[PDB]
């Protein structure tokens, strides 16, 4: 009953995606061998949700792991929990793509893919009633971001009705982790526009600054920041895992968020976050987290909410607390701050509740944002390609890999028309 | 599975080389035997019970330098078919490298080298070590280069070269061998770590102490940014860079594929007590012209790509910062078709120490990778140097003598010549 | 109560049978030295259809050893389970056959042949009710190939209304153990088409190949080759020897798959096979031993089912299972997979179960397949065939054993009409 | 039960045969008294209690080889009866071979070997050591291989051979010699495997480091590959090879019966230690040119068959793999009338080891045997050399002289013509 098939393509998605998996056993009781031994029997009715059930009581992800280098699978492999995963579903190559959409989407990676597919669709066979897909990688590289979009639409392809969601790790705006990351994001959001359902962007530059200035981490690692992320994750799938008051699901959530089909970039966040002696000094209420969702400090993605409106918001609540207050909290939001959100929208509050509150915590919250302001990223990534792509710099790396100017041209254009509808809905009345 | 071919050409590629599997079997733990009491084997093959062998051929035309090898402390770690050596040397002159001398091993060095390939399950490359002013160095270099291209193709090359000094030379057809090896091998490489020893010198008596730096000293610190390089591949990372990932981000051009090496921190025991060597403070060390490895001026130049590999107690977020204020900074200028100009690599596994070395123990290193418009002015240097002697075809009778062709040297010179305005061109902004 | 005659022809054919009578021993509670040490007395209740009850509780195989070389027989009795074999039974020459057909089918098996045929005949007036005879053997050589098919002919003659089946090891296709390996397969299968009521084609290739790939052994050796093969084996005479469900046996199996009498060449294959730490990671459910049956990559013969058609296939399930699970999965692959299937034969899956599993496993299945992607084989033997019959090469090491190129050339035809008829029935609407 | 019959004709034949008989009785423990404190029994006659006799005939026409064999370390081991020798050797004259010496004791040596064949119970046939270029070798081989095709009819006969170099000869006529045997055996042989003196001291050269290799060397070196060939008859193996089947897979047509052996590895215990041999490694090293045991370039020519006769560590599937690659590989080009070219067998006995011998001990071993039209070249070089001599008539009163006709000469020279084109017409694809 609604299975998800977990794909995660390239270090960033690997390293992500362990973190999730780690999130999700420890929700559902699963030790690092896949023996459930949890207290509650709600923790195992819906285990069939992300597990496999394999014989004699284990417990097995429906995911995937896949890169062109092995050095990561074998980290992971090694790590706390790399024993859970089937040995199967790990599919690596040896090449790697280096840092080269081309070689993901085209090359090295289609030398993969058909192997990746074949695992694919045998997971969704097994499945009794498949929802869909949840993909996690970066743009910038060369296999999260080729591959990964390869795959992307070879899987809409043979399963147009199902969905496809995506967590994306976006460039960051200050300082760039590689020099051609502009093409291969620009590459990227092409096909993501046309074969992805829902992505939410997710920005290194913002997970440090929530790390530091609201966790107080000193010196944050990549596997807090992943830790983050794997909390929101975990909470857009929570209503389809646990019974709750309102539920929600993955349909309802992108039925809500997407007015139009292309517009399904969401700045997600996640409330609520306090330092080791600081949570003592305050109560979580519901007010409090509402509080700390709506706010430009706590989004995990590099853009301020207030450079633009809001389409829609989807916030999905965690634990036991009042209807009619969380209602009351979201009327409130959008009354006070009604410069902030389109007018042609009314009650553009989506609001779910689980009764199952995560580990560690008695409520927490998990916010989806659809901004106009995603529009200033893509502006972005636009300008930096412009700038490369006009001097035809760093060409012959994707040209020598059979690419053609015309695809890298039809990318741009693409991306600006996205751009420029943005701006049409955040300067309509 | 990530094979990594090394090979050491004459005697300055052999001497590093000596330096570089020191240093390898070190961090490994491997026995100057063989043996050790799984990560070596990008470097290391393994063999029957409790040896490893270097994935490695050392070449020289002479058998001097690699005598030395067979006869030293490190005679069993090599197997001998990986140690070859002609009789008379290239005696400076490119032409007897290619042609006279060299045609006589070729077919051996590449034999071998199909040996070591077919042990190899996934081949990253080839690291190729040598110098540009000897003639095995510059001619043997370039056939060898030639001849590998063809046999395997897109296959990703690699070279660390000694590249000559402005003001400190050994012999004086050096010029030569300079402009012919570029020009012939320019079309076969990838990329090329250009390194200079009067930088090197300088940065052992200035930040080491050392009043009378030897070539050992050099080929110590050579080694370390070879490591940085590979500890990417041979060791678990938090952020990582392979050797088909430098290529891509650090040659814009075809032909503009000349990045310099600069590593930090280089320090005594005595100095390193007193200070606190945090990513900044090492980026910021880097990023000032004097600790540079070739000796020119980048502040009279423009950055088109910088690469910086981080190694051991090192935190993203960190990096992150250290390279945001380096970005404000005034002395650093990049080009204006390159808003994204860094690319970032971090590694878990400190810097490790050869017992008895200059450099102290560090919890962090950090290794730069940057290709700038300022290298222009060396080739300029060096044309400037060959057009001096060509004018009056000092020393090109011997050349002539072992079957080279005047022609050529003309066509050596016009290549360059195009190379030096193809940097120009790409100086100025849009 | 239907006693089965089992033959061994050369180094191959004694090979497979020594691990096959191994395996077979091991599900009957036979010790090496014949003596009973089962529990239960369904293990006994049908023990005559393989084994000659001696004086004294000991139990001895109804095998028959042949070569025209007596190492491989050594190495036989010398072998663990070789005491339990009847010393008369060991037929054995001194000269060879240099991997010449003609020797074995004329010359030296000629010699030797009697001798084999009275021992035969002997076994057959043991025996209360015959079924009929299994042949264990290569195509390739000259003993198992020319010798073997020499016992066929005399066998057919002496017993027409017996069942004849063969466990023929075929020629791989991207490598040839012997030089002269086309002519000395062309000649045999002139013999099996007319000869055999079923053949079950096993080829090394693909063995080496389910081996490396889905058992996870690195190295695999022969014997775990012929283990393989002797499962495949066990599996398809199960129903015979024990009580089941729906029981099948050796005529029912042929009358399913055998629509036409020269299409007998069957396509053998086994699940499940898994790896050592593998097995823990998933349940031998009867869908998921549906689904490893059902693929190109655990088929024993070197060619895609997916290059032809299935005429017919017969599966053979062991253990406690739902036999309306199992109709459900036959029915669901014949749906999803209609385009392999012939249109002209409804219902062109045959189902038999047995209540007894084979040792160590709860359930497995056994997988005969008649499909006409064999032809491919049949055509490369013939391509092979021709190269070296149009220049007369290696001709005169078969005429000087007294053969004419009329013989070869009757045999070559023979083989291409075959081929002929498999297109025909590929192609047929 | 499967006996072999060894002969041991001449100079050359004795010696290797010393050599292949030391290594036999390594091999199955007998000691050199004929004690051993059941697989020995193809090779050794057991009499009485406690002895074991080589199934051999050791024959040369003078007594001076053969008496080392009665005075040697080896006394004991062969009955008097089996070591025939006569007076007067054939002066390199192979008509006083098969002539005027060689008819005063071809009787002898028949009747021994009758007595020889009386106590085998299933002779498998005749394996037969000589050369090509002496008296003996040519004149007394011919006359003998005449008189057992007619006494024994279809029994498989076997010749090893040491075949005359290009550049290398002992004897001024050599070519004769090489020529008339060769004419005179064709139709009575059934396969022969030639092996060159020259390409054996090049290995030992090249590949085992000896400055200095004499005959010993190359005898021991021969006797590996003898073993091989019998390993499959006289141990258990997974995949096995006998005497009759060889002609069967390498003999394509009747005259053509010249397969050529190459054995893998050949090294020092200084040079294994680094090296790991697996299957493919070894595969490659045998199919490589320069390990080839002819002088002669496959890679000018074609191949009709190869045979590869594993032993010792090796798995079936790895032996698949490795030939597999062999196929795809430039240099292994087949004939186009062959689309199976690869015989393949497989022992579980590793290569045994002579007690200070030049080789060191392996897991695994390989021999290969091959027939390649390369071999014609070396026809057309010995014709050649044959022409040059004849046209003048040089040395031709010698063969005259003792009783041999200018004729038959000439009837040589043609048969042999008509084999070289024999081979060309084979090479031509259809
Ligand atoms: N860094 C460093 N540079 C060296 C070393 N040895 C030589 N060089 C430099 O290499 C150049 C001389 O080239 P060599 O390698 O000695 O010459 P070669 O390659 O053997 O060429 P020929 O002897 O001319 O055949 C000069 O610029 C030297 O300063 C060394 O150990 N370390
Ligand atoms: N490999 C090898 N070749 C040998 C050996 N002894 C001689 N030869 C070669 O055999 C040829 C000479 O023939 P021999 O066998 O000495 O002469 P023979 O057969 O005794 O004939 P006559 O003395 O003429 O009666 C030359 O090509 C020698 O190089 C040996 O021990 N090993
Ligand atoms: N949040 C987070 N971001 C990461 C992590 N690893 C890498 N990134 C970010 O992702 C980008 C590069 O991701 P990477 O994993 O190298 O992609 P890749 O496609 O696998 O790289 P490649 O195989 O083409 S060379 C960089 O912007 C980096 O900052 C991680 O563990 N967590
Ligand atoms: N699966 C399997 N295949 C084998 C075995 N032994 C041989 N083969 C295969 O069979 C073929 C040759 O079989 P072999 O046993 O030599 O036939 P033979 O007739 O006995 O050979 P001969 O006496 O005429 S020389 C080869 O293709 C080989 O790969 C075995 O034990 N298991
Ligand atoms: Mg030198
Ligand atoms: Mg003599």
């Amino acid at each position: 009953m609604r299975e998800i098939v977990h794909i995660q393509a390239g270090q960033c998605g690997n390293q992500i995606g362990a973190k999730f998996w780690e999130v999700i056993s420890d929700e559902h009781g699963i030790d690092p061998t896949g023996s459930y031994h949890g207290d509650s029997d709600l923790q195992l009715e819906r285990i069939n949700v992300y597990y496999n059930e394999a014989a004699g009581n284990k417990y097995v992800p429906r995911a995937i792991l896949v890169d062109l280098e092995p050095g990561t699978m074998d980290s992971v492999r090694s790590g706390p929990f790399g024993q859970i995963f089937r040995p199967d579903n790990f599919v690596f190559g040896q090449s790697g793509a280096g840092n080269n959409w081309a070689k993901g989407h085209y090359t090295e990676g289609a030398e993969l893919v058909d192997s990746v597919l074949d695992v694919v669709r045998k997971e969704s066979e097994s499945c009794d009633c498949l929802q869909g897909f949840q993909l996690t990688h970066s743009l910038g590289g060369g296999t999260g971001s080729g591959m990964g979009t390869l795959l992307i639409s070879k899987i809409r392809e043979e399963y147009p009705d199902r969905i496809m969601n995506t967590f994306s790790v976006v460039p960051s705006p200050k300082v760039s982790d590689t020099v051609v990351e502009p093409y291969n994001a620009t590459l990227s959001v092409h096909q993501l526009v046309e074969n992805t359902d829902e992505t939410y962007c997710i920005d290194n530059e913002a997970l440090y600054d929530i790390c530091f200035r609201t966790l107080k981490l000193t010196t944050p690692t990549y596997g807090d920041l992943n830790h983050l992320v794997s909390a929101t994750m975990s909470g857009v799938t929570t209503c389809l895992r646990f019974p709750g008051q309102l539920n929600a699901d993955l349909r309802k959530l992108a039925v809500n968020m997407v007015p139009f089909p292309r517009l399904h970039f969401f700045m997600p966040g996640f409330a609520p976050l306090t330092s080791r002696g600081s949570q003592q000094y305050r109560a979580l209420t519901v007010p409090e987290l509402t509080q700390q969702m709506f706010d430009a400090k706590n989004m995990m993605a590099a853009c301020d909410p207030r450079h633009g409106r809001y389409l829609t918001v989807a916030a999905v609540f965690r634990g036991r607390m009042s209807m009619k207050e969380v209602d009351e909290q979201m009327l409130n939001v959008q009354n006070k701050n009604s410069s902030y959100f389109v007018e042609w929208i009314p009650n553009n509050v989506k609001t779910a509740v689980c009764d199952i509150p995560p580990r560690g915590l008695k409520m927490s919250a998990t916010f989806i944002g659809n901004s106009t302001a995603i529009q200033e990223l893509f502006k972005r990534i636009s300008e930096q390609f412009t700038a490369m792509f006009r001097r035809k710099a760093f060409l012959h790396w994707y040209t020598g890999e059979g690419m053609d100017e015309m695809e890298f041209t039809e990318a741009e254009s693409n991306m600006n028309d996205l751009v420029s509808e943005y701006q049409q809905y955040q300067d309509a009345t | 599975m990530r094979e990594c071919i090394s090979i050491h050409v004459g005697q300055a590629g052999v001497q590093i080389g000596n330096a570089c599997w020191e240093l390898y079997c070190l961090e490994h733990g491997i026995q100057p035997d063989g043996q050790m009491p799984d990560s070596f084997n990008t470097f290391f093959s393994e063999t029957g019970a409790g040896k490893h062998v270097p994935r490695a051929v050392f070449v020289d035309l002479e058998p001097t330098v690699i005598d030395e090898v067979r006869t030293g402390t490190y005679r069993q770690l090599f197997h001998p078919e990986q140690l070859i050596t002609g009789k008379e040397d290239a005696a400076n002159n490119y032409a007897r490298g290619h042609y006279t001398i060299g045609k006589e091993i070729i077919d051996l060095v590449l034999d071998r080298i199909r040996k070591l390939a077919d042990q190899c399950t996934g081949l990253q490359g080839f690291l190729v070590f040598h110098s540009f002013g000897g003639g095995t160095g510059s001619g043997f270099t370039s056939l060898l280069m030639e001849r590998l291209s063809v046999d395997y193709g897109k296959k990703s090359k690699l070279e660390f070269s000694i590249y000559p000094a402005p003001q400190v030379s050994t012999a004086v057809v050096e010029p030569y061998n300079s402009i012919l090896t570029t020009h012939t091998t320019l079309e076969h490489s990838d990329c090329a770590f250009m390194v200079d020893n009067e930088a090197i010198y300088d940065i052992c008596r200035r930040n080491l102490d050392i009043e009378r730096p030897t070539y050992t000293n050099l080929n110590r610190l050579i080694s370390q940014i070879v490591s940085s390089i590979t500890a990417s591949l041979r060791f678990d990372g938090a952020l990582n860079v392979d050797l088909t990932e430098f290529q891509t981000n650090l040659v814009p051009y075809p032909r503009i594929h000349f990045p310099l090496a600069t590593y930090a921190p280089v320090i005594s025991a005595e100095k390193a007590y007193h200070e606190q060597l945090s990513v900044a403070e090492i980026t910021n060390a880097c990023f000032e012209p004097a600790n540079q490895m070739v000796k020119c001026d980048p502040r009279h130049g423009k950055y088109m790509a910088c690469c910086l590999l981080y190694r051991g107690d090192v935190v993203p977020k960190d990096v992150n910062a250290a390279i945001a204020t380096i970005k404000t900074k005034r002395s650093i200028q990049f080009v204006d078709w390159c808003p994204t100009g860094f690319k970032v690599g971090i590694n878990y596994q400190p810097p490790t120490v050869v017992p008895g070395g200059d450099l102290a123990k560090v919890q962090r290193a950090v290794c730069m990778l940057s290709n700038t418009t300022a290298i222009a002015e060396a080739w300029a240097r060096l044309d400037h140097k060959f057009d001096l002697m060509y004018a009056k075809r000092a020393f090109v009778h011997w050349y002539v003598g072992e079957g080279m062709e005047e022609g050529e040297f003309s066509e050596a010179r016009e290549d360059m010549a195009a190379l030096e305005k193809d940097y120009e061109e790409v100086g100025v902004d849009s």
